[PDB]
């Protein structure tokens, strides 16, 4: 996981600093270790180690556990560090499904990790004060309503809270508070009757103490998987089937967990009743849609029962496998061409196949199909079974058949995407640091204008800013800006493929 | 029999295929705007702990005028183990 | 005015650290990329080819021709290494036992080791003791390897991880689908029934359907090692700063300077006496060119795998000219001096 | 060289080294087996622990940590041969004090 | 095109003086002249 | 002007054993750090004093006397706000070449911060009128050897009035 | 006492010699060069220069013999010389 | 030449088992010591020719191989020294460079070997 | 026909132009048929049934076109459509047809329809790092570095 460690190092250096990213990389590479050996291996001061650990545990990036002799062991979560790159997508989906209030709520929850309801509503009010104008003021009622609406939809979840120390062995306290979590109050909100109005940042007792919240990345991942499969079935059959599957997934969100081979049994009657009234579709047309989706060669849904009229079930693992197959064939087509993509789909459909059979079924002349096979084998996309006639396994007396292992292919593709995002971040930082002189020049020539904007604003300071030597260099600044924008967009785009690959990898894990 | 090459392959071999143009729309524009805003606003937060400057030259009268003063967040020591108190 | 730079320090060596270099560091260490399978040029005055073997940019071997990299004579030049890129990776004959050990340690699906969290923490605390010696390290490696080989079911993902053994020479095979005398498993049956096309187009698949385990070519084992978590690296008894597991499978070859490969221009005839390592590297480059030509021309997979195995055994002989499982058909004609032969001996 | 006709010198075999060790003559052994036989001066970089030339490290592309060092030429040949075998001896230098 | 001759003379490597008793010159079928000197001490 | 704690290894040859060690050490340190610039420190002037002097070892090699000496030496390094008095030892159209009196010609003030009456027409014209004061701004260091200076810094010229010289 | 100091009678053979010694250089120079060298490279076992074998190989004076102690020159000096006082500080 | 005086009268003289360059005017050496190969390594190293270290001797057709083997057996049945064989194979390789000669019948190659 | 002959193995030379033209024409015909079925909008079942096209139907359509001189048998068009399936652009379903205008398979008949891809190109293929052939040699500090990358420079200049 060298690429993962490098990406985590770059992200931590960009987001939190240098003295903390070293501790983070050490925790990721060496696993769980006590604070003493961490400070010994890192070679820095103890106070900086403590500050790094506290700022990491604040954002729920690392955790601590107790062991023999009461020693505390701190372990980092590389997956949690990788997930923080997906924050803009979380903010976008919470701004799409909700108003901008929930957007700011999730933004503050991600930028602070652990906070109380009063704190987050106060921060949202203070940030929205400058957004609106006309002297009016907002209250905490609508913010609390948006918060509880995010809570019941499981987008936000209460952080693991330390139990009552007075009732749990009142006396000598352990070195670690031993934070635990309860599923009862996981999405419950205690009543906060206090209200107020946010201040406009003029620059001129806690009822919800002990209760901290955080964005539930599991809900965001489930929602993104639902959106992906909806877009897939929309590109496949029609938008009507996409709406049907969106309604059934919305119904299944609550009654199912995040990891299950199939969803709960849903009948066509309740799906029709819960269907939005914007579509003038009858029950027979819905039954036809369901029975044609059941006959799909992709097997996204399944019957799995006949009671209750039309009983149907969806296949989460099969849908994720189909999405991974689509991603793999798309990247193969974009990397090697359409003919190599055809060869890949051929060798993927058939479990095992021979070179002459590949050329016959793919209809490609010699000296090219074998070249594509070799180019695809050199990139760890296929594997040779190599069934031997003799235990000597001599190449002259054995067969060779190509076979695509989707698991290893997805793993290597995820590694390639990680290294690609790392290289993009490195290139962005390089372009930023190589032009830091022009950046400081632009900053000073624009701060000459930023100062005395209103008080003491003479017009004689407007015809000399562009007179500097930075004027012929503005094209370089524009190129740097557009390059940074394109790099960020490419990283965010590869983030969706990373999420798809990670979901396909995790769905087949049983953790047994 | 393969012929002998008098020049090693270039450091950047050319490929006839090019990257697909990036997706456009209000979505990607909002992505860029939000990512830049986060990158900007996260550096001044107290969570972003910069390296402590050292080898301070001298103390001057205008130090209090240029002293970098920022609000310091107090971590909840009830949730944090006792081994991190400064 | 003038920056202060230290002239000379009485430096002494404290200790030697052994390890290996990644392909990137190995490329960075080298200077030029030798791609020509030839030594000298077509001109009559025995001029060595540029970007080829015996190039003077990698040191010098003659008292008259100086080094091109450093402008010094033979008595002053120290030599320079070179890197040779290979189309297909090859198993390192020296670390092949270590490769088999690591493959027995880690899983073939989730890249994790076959060790429980309790035993993981136990071995971590046992290794954290200061002053760990060579014998203690080898004993700990033996104990952990035995405890991992005792288990067969993956504690991380659950996939079956059967025994792994060396078949033939420089070939490793993982027996995932082992022969089960008791009630059979569904996974092995689903695997065996997936050969319908091979059975239809070839009857010999039916008698040879058994013992068709997973042969781990250098590509697959390299891709598996590239995804090893760094947390499990200290548990493999290998130092992380010394090297990485993916560095065990080699993709490049380090051609040594001319100082290790003396050339004697025998003016009595038209010839230059070169060491055996130069001929081995020439044969390796020739095999690389041949396999590239075969990949371009689209030959059969049998010929490709034969060339791959031949390149692997040639690299092994270049490292160690004397092995055990050398087949008699592909045995060397004359005895050569490999690195191991040049190291040991009277 | 070895042979007398090739102007070869005498060889300090294993038993001679054993006798010199038994006598405890550290400086005599150092002068015989290192200074007067295969003495050479190489350049080692204290950062990467590799061998340099003319006070320059091609690996790190720098020359600040490069320092000269006396060494038997056979030891340098051994180090080069081991590096060729992908077995890199990383030499961590230190002050003589 | 013109032949370039470099000198490779046979030298007497001896700590003490020597006297030449006889010099024999022969010619084989390969047109290679063989010259032998009998140094006497 | 500021003191710097330097710990250096000094090798005194045996033919200087008749001399006092506390004098030969100072002489060798002054000869080793004369008109030189320590990286990220500044131009060192001379040895100020010697704090600690441990035992004098003799190595089995060269045989000279090696001593690890702790000392304090003076270096020139402003605090980014110090006022200096330099003399104009030349001037270029892009910046005046003012050199500190007999100390170092490393101060190159850019002509882009005073009031808009700055122009050097290559006739040794310092500044178009409406013992020169100098305000250091930022230090800068670099290396020299890159194949088998380093302290110039910028200068500020604010509206100091300059009643004595324009 | 040498062959019976680890609590077990260890022979002068390569096995007992490897069990009692730690220096990789002498273990490789004795016998079984390739296997020991590759194992040491895999383990990354750093080898010091305490042994006489590596002292002879690396070209440094051995610890045994005259190289055990160190010599100090009796130079006329004054430890901790008088320091010039600070006026401004 | 001399580094100090500039005299170019440097003479090679055999010292006591040592080769060096010294000027006859000031007796100063400019280059001492010479590196020569040992017979212990000479018998180990294999000689390589430019006829093989350039890719040649592999573009030898079966017909050219037959022709050179015919030259060899023809010069061997006559009981000729190996120098005659070397000169004959050199002449054959030189004459085979023409396009009109390489594209011919077996009778032509045989009479060419004879000539 | 296997050892010698064939519509594409003419004179021991592969006919790539003919098979490419046939694939393009079949894809265009299937796309037009699917577009007509979509624009019909009478019923989803009838839309699907009309979007499907039989091998006999497309074979007769190609015969009406008459681009290739050699006779194209039923198995030839079947292999053409199988290659189109392997390209990922069409879908085939085997229905139970006892007897009709096809009569190829006993009690079965293959219907083919043009189908859109599952998902658009991913974000990885939109970056030079994902399509680089020397991606393995990518190092931070070295000869091949992301800082001095030529692929990234050309892609940003586009
Ligand atoms: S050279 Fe640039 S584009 Fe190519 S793999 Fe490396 S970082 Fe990616
Ligand atoms: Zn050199
Ligand atoms: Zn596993
Ligand atoms: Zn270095
Ligand atoms: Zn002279």
């Amino acid at each position: 996981t060298q690429a993962e460690i490098k990406l985590c190092s770059l992200l931590l250096q960009e987001h939190f600093g240098e003295i903390v990213e070293k501790i983070g990389v050490h925790l990721i590479r060496t696993g769980s270790q006590p604070l003493r050996v961490i400070a010994h291996d890192t070679g820095t001061s103890l106070d900086q180690v403590k500050k790094a650990l506290c700022v990491l545990v604040q954002h729920n990036l690392v955790s601590y556990q107790v062991h023999k002799r009461g020693v505390v062991e701190y372990e980092a979560q590389c997956s949690r560090v990788l997930r923080m790159l997906r924050y803009p997508r979380y903010i976008y989906t919470t701004k799409t499904l909700y108003s901008d209030t929930g957007e700011l709520i999730v933004e503050e929850l991600l930028l602070n990790g652990k906070l109380t309801m009063s704190a987050v509503v106060k921060k949202v009010a203070d940030r929205l004060t400058e957004t609106m104008e006309d002297g009016k003021t907002m209250d905490y009622a609508e913010v609390s309503n948006t918060f509880v609406r995010l809570a019941d939809t499981h987008f936000v979840q209460r952080c693991p809270s330390v139990p009552t120390t007075e009732n749990s062995d009142p006396g000598p306290p352990p070195p670690a508070p031993t934070l635990v979590i309860n599923e009862k109050d996981m999405y419950l909100v205690p009543k906060l009757s206090l209200i107020g109005k946010g201040k406009r940042r003029r620059s001129s007792p806690i009822p919800d103490d002990g209760i901290y919240w955080q964005a539930n990345l599991d809900r965001f991942h489930q929602h993104f998987r639902d959106q992906a499969i909806v877009s897939a079935v929309a590109n496949r059959m029609d938008q009507t089937s996409s709406e049907i599957v969106r309604t059934m997934l919305r119904m299944s969100e609550i009654t199912t967990s995040s990891s299950a081979p199939f969803t709960q049994p849903l009948s066509s009657n309740e799906i029709f009743r819960s269907l939005p009234v914007g579509y003038n579709i009858s029950k027979q047309v819905l039954d036809q849609y369901l029975t044609l989706l059941a006959d799909d060669p992709l097997e996204f849904v399944g019957k799995s029962g006949d009671s209750g009229g039309g009983m149907y079930v969806i296949n989460l693992h099969k849908a994720l496998a189909s999405l991974a197959t689509a991603t793999l064939e798309s990247v193969v087509q974009e990397r090697f061409g359409s003919r190599c993509a055809r060869i890949f789909r051929l060798v993927l459909q058939k479990k095992h196949i021979e070179q002459k059979q590949v050329e016959d079924f793919a209809m490609i002349p010699a000296k090219e199909a074998k070249d594509m096979l070799y180019k695809m084998l050199s990139e760890n996309f296929m594997s040779l079974q190599e069934i031997p006639k003799t235990p000597d396994h001599a190449p002259s007396r054995t067969f060779y058949l190509y076979t695509v292992n989707i698991l290893s292919a997805a793993r290597m593709l995820l590694h390639r995407c990680y290294k690609s995002i790392a290289n993009l971040i490195e290139r962005r930082q390089f372009e930023t640091k190589e032009n830091k002189r022009l950046l400081e020049k632009s900053q000073r020539v624009e701060a000459i204008i930023a100062s005395m904007q209103a008080t003491g604003a003479e017009e004689a300071q407007l015809q000399e800013i562009e007179e500097m030597i930075t004027a012929p260099e503005r094209q370089q600044l524009e190129t740097l800006k557009r390059n940074v924008n394109k790099l960020d967009a490419s990283e965010i785009q590869v983030d969706e493929t990373i999420f798809l690959l990670e979901s396909y990898i995790e769905c087949t894990m049983k953790r047994q | 029999l393969p012929d002998v090459v008098l020049k090693p392959p270039p450091l950047f071999p050319d490929t006839d295929y090019k990257p697909v143009p990036l997706k456009t729309g209000e979505g990607e524009e909002y992505m860029l705007a939000l990512k830049q805003e986060l990158r900007e606003t996260m550096k001044r937060m107290p969570y972003f702990i910069e390296t402590p400057e050292e080898r301070q030259d001298i103390e001057r009268y205008s130090k209090r005028y240029m002293k970098v003063y920022k609000e310091e967040w107090i971590p909840d020591w009830r949730r944090l183990p006792r081994e991190m108190m400064p | 005015k003038e920056q202060f730079r230290e002239t000379d320090v009485a430096k002494k060596i404290s200790h030697i650290c052994f390890g290996m270099k990644s392909p990137e560091e190995m490329r960075q260490q080298a200077h030029i990329q030798v791609v020509s399978k030839n030594l000298y040029s077509q001109d009559n005055q025995h001029a060595p080819l540029l970007y080829g073997v015996l190039d003077h940019r990698m040191g010098t071997s003659e008292k008259d021709r100086p080094c091109e990299t450093c402008g010094k004579n033979l008595a002053d030049c120290l030599g320079h290494y070179g890197y040779i890129d290979l189309e297909l990776p090859c198993f390192h004959v020296g670390y092949f036992r270590a490769v088999i050990g690591i493959l027995q340690m880690i899983c073939k699906t989730c890249c994790h080791i076959m060790l429980s969290q309790e035993e993981k923490k136990q071995f971590l605390d046992y290794l954290k003791r200061p002053g760990l010696t060579y014998l203690q390290k080898r004993g700990l490696k033996k104990k952990i390897s035995d405890k991992c080989r005792k288990k067969n079911i993956c504690h991380h993902c659950g996939a079956f991880n059967g025994t792994v053994k060396k078949c033939g020479l420089l070939k490793i095979i993982h027996e995932k689908y082992k022969t089960n005398k008791k009630v059979v498993d569904p996974i092995v049956s689903n695997f065996l029934q997936s050969f319908e096309t091979a059975i239809e187009h070839n009857k010999e698949v039916e008698p040879l359907l058994g013992r068709a385990q997973e042969n781990l070519n250098p590509l697959v084992v390299l891709n598996l090692f590239k995804r090893i978590p760094a947390e499990d690296v200290p548990l493999l008894l290998m130092n992380p700063e010394a090297g990485k597991p993916s560095d065990l499978i080699l993709t490049r070859l380090l051609v040594p300077p001319l100082c290790i490969r003396p050339s004697v221009v025998s003016d009595l005839k038209s010839g230059t006496n070169e060491d055996d390592l130069t001929m081995k590297l020439t044969e390796i480059i020739f095999l690389n060119d041949v396999i590239k030509k075969h990949r371009i021309s689209g030959a059969k997979t049998q010929m490709i795998m034969e060339d791959w195995d031949f390149l692997q055994l040639q690299c092994a002989l270049y490292i160690n000219s004397e092995l055990s499982g050398i087949p008699l058909n592909m045995a060397p004609k004359k005895w050569t001096r490999g690195f191991v032969q040049r190291l040991k001996g009277k | 060289t070895e042979g007398r006709s090739r102007d070869g010198g005498l060889r300090l075999g294993e038993m001679e080294r054993d006798c010199l060790i038994g006598y405890g003559a550290s400086m005599l052994l150092l002068e015989r087996l290192m200074i007067s036989s295969d003495a050479f001066e190489v350049d080692v970089c204290g950062q990467c622990g590799l061998l340099g030339y003319s006070g320059w490290c091609h690996y790190c592309k720098s020359s600040c940590h490069v320092s000269s060092l006396r060494i038997p030429y056979a030891c340098k040949l051994l180090f080069q041969e081991l590096q060729s075998m992908n077995i890199i001896p990383r030499l961590k230098l230190s002050k003589y004090n | 095109q013109q032949p370039q001759y470099k000198d490779v003379p046979i030298t007497y490597k001896g700590a003490t003086d020597s006297y030449i008793e006889k010099v024999m010159i022969s010619s084989n079928a390969e047109d290679a002249f063989l010259i032998k000197m009998l140094l006497r001490q | 002007f500021v003191l710097v704690e330097m710990v250096d290894t000094v090798r005194i040859p045996p033919w200087q054993f008749e001399r006092k060690l506390n004098d030969s050490i100072a002489e060798e340190l002054n000869k080793k750090l004369a008109n030189k610039v320590v990286y990220n420190v500044g131009l060192c002037i001379c040895l100020f004093d010697i704090t600690k002097l441990e035992d004098a070892y003799v190595f089995p090699g060269d045989g000279a006397s090696h001593t690890k000496v702790h000392f304090r030496c003076v270096v020139f390094h402003p605090f980014l706000d110090e006022i200096l008095i330099g003399k104009i030892k030349g001037c270029s159209p892009e910046g005046v070449h003012v050199s500190l009196g007999f100390f170092d010609d490393i101060l190159i003030p850019p002509e882009s911060l005073q009031q808009p009456a700055k122009f050097d027409e290559a006739e040794q014209v310092w500044v178009w009128e409406y013992g020169e004061e100098i305000r250091f701004r930022v230090v800068d260091e670099s290396f020299v050897d890159t194949s088998p200076y380093t302290l110039v810094g910028s200068i500020s010229e604010p509206g100091l009035g300059l009643l004595s010289w324009w | 006492d040498l062959m019976t100091y680890k609590g077990e009678v260890l022979g002068i053979t390569r096995f007992g010699l490897a069990k009692m010694k730690e220096s990789v250089l002498m273990l490789a120079s004795f016998e079984k060069t390739a296997d020991h060298l590759f194992d040491a490279a895999y383990f990354g076992q750093k080898d010091s220069v305490c042994g006489v074998s590596e002292c002879i190989i690396m070209g440094i004076p051995m610890n045994i013999g005259t190289g055990l102690f160190k010599l100090l020159h009796k130079a006329d000096r004054d430890p901790n010389p008088p320091k010039r006082p600070l006026i401004f500080d | 030449r001399c580094p100090d005086c500039g005299s170019t009268e440097l003479v090679e003289d055999s010292h006591y088992s040592q080769s060096q360059l010294v000027c006859s005017d000031c007796g100063c050496v400019v280059t001492e010591g010479v590196l020569t190969t040992t017979f212990s390594d000479e018998g180990n190293l294999r000689e390589v020719t430019y006829s093989r270290s350039t890719g040649e001797n592999e573009q030898v057709s079966r017909s050219q191989q037959r022709g050179l083997r015919r030259v060899r057996d023809l010069c061997r049945v006559l009981q000729l020294p190996p120098t005659f064989e070397d000169t004959a194979v050199a002449y054959y390789q030189q004459a085979y460079r023409h396009s009109g000669i390489r594209a011919a019948r077996l009778q032509k190659k045989e009479v060419l070997v004879g000539c | 026909r296997s050892v010698t002959g064939g519509a594409w193995y003419s004179d021991q030379d592969f006919e790539s132009e003919f098979v490419e033209v046939l694939n393009q024409q079949c894809f265009k015909f299937l796309q037009s048929k699917a577009e007509t079925a979509r624009e019909s909008k009478q019923n989803p079942m009838i839309q699907r049934n009309s979007s499907f096209a039989s091998s006999h139907e497309v074979w007769k359509y190609i015969c009406e076109l008459g681009i290739s001189k050699v006779e194209l048998s039923m198995e030839d068009i079947e292999t053409i459509l199988n290659t189109l399936i392997y390209d990922g652009k069409v879908e085939m379903t085997i229905i139970a047809a006892k007897e009709g205008t096809v009569g190829s398979v006993d009690g079965h008949m293959k219907l083919y329809r043009a189908v859109n891809p599952i998902i658009p190109p991913t974000g990885l293929v939109r970056a030079p790092c994902g399509l680089c052939p020397v991606f393995d040699d990518c190092h931070e500090g070295g000869e091949i570095s992301p800082s001095n990358c030529i692929y990234m420079t050309e892609w940003l200049e586009f």
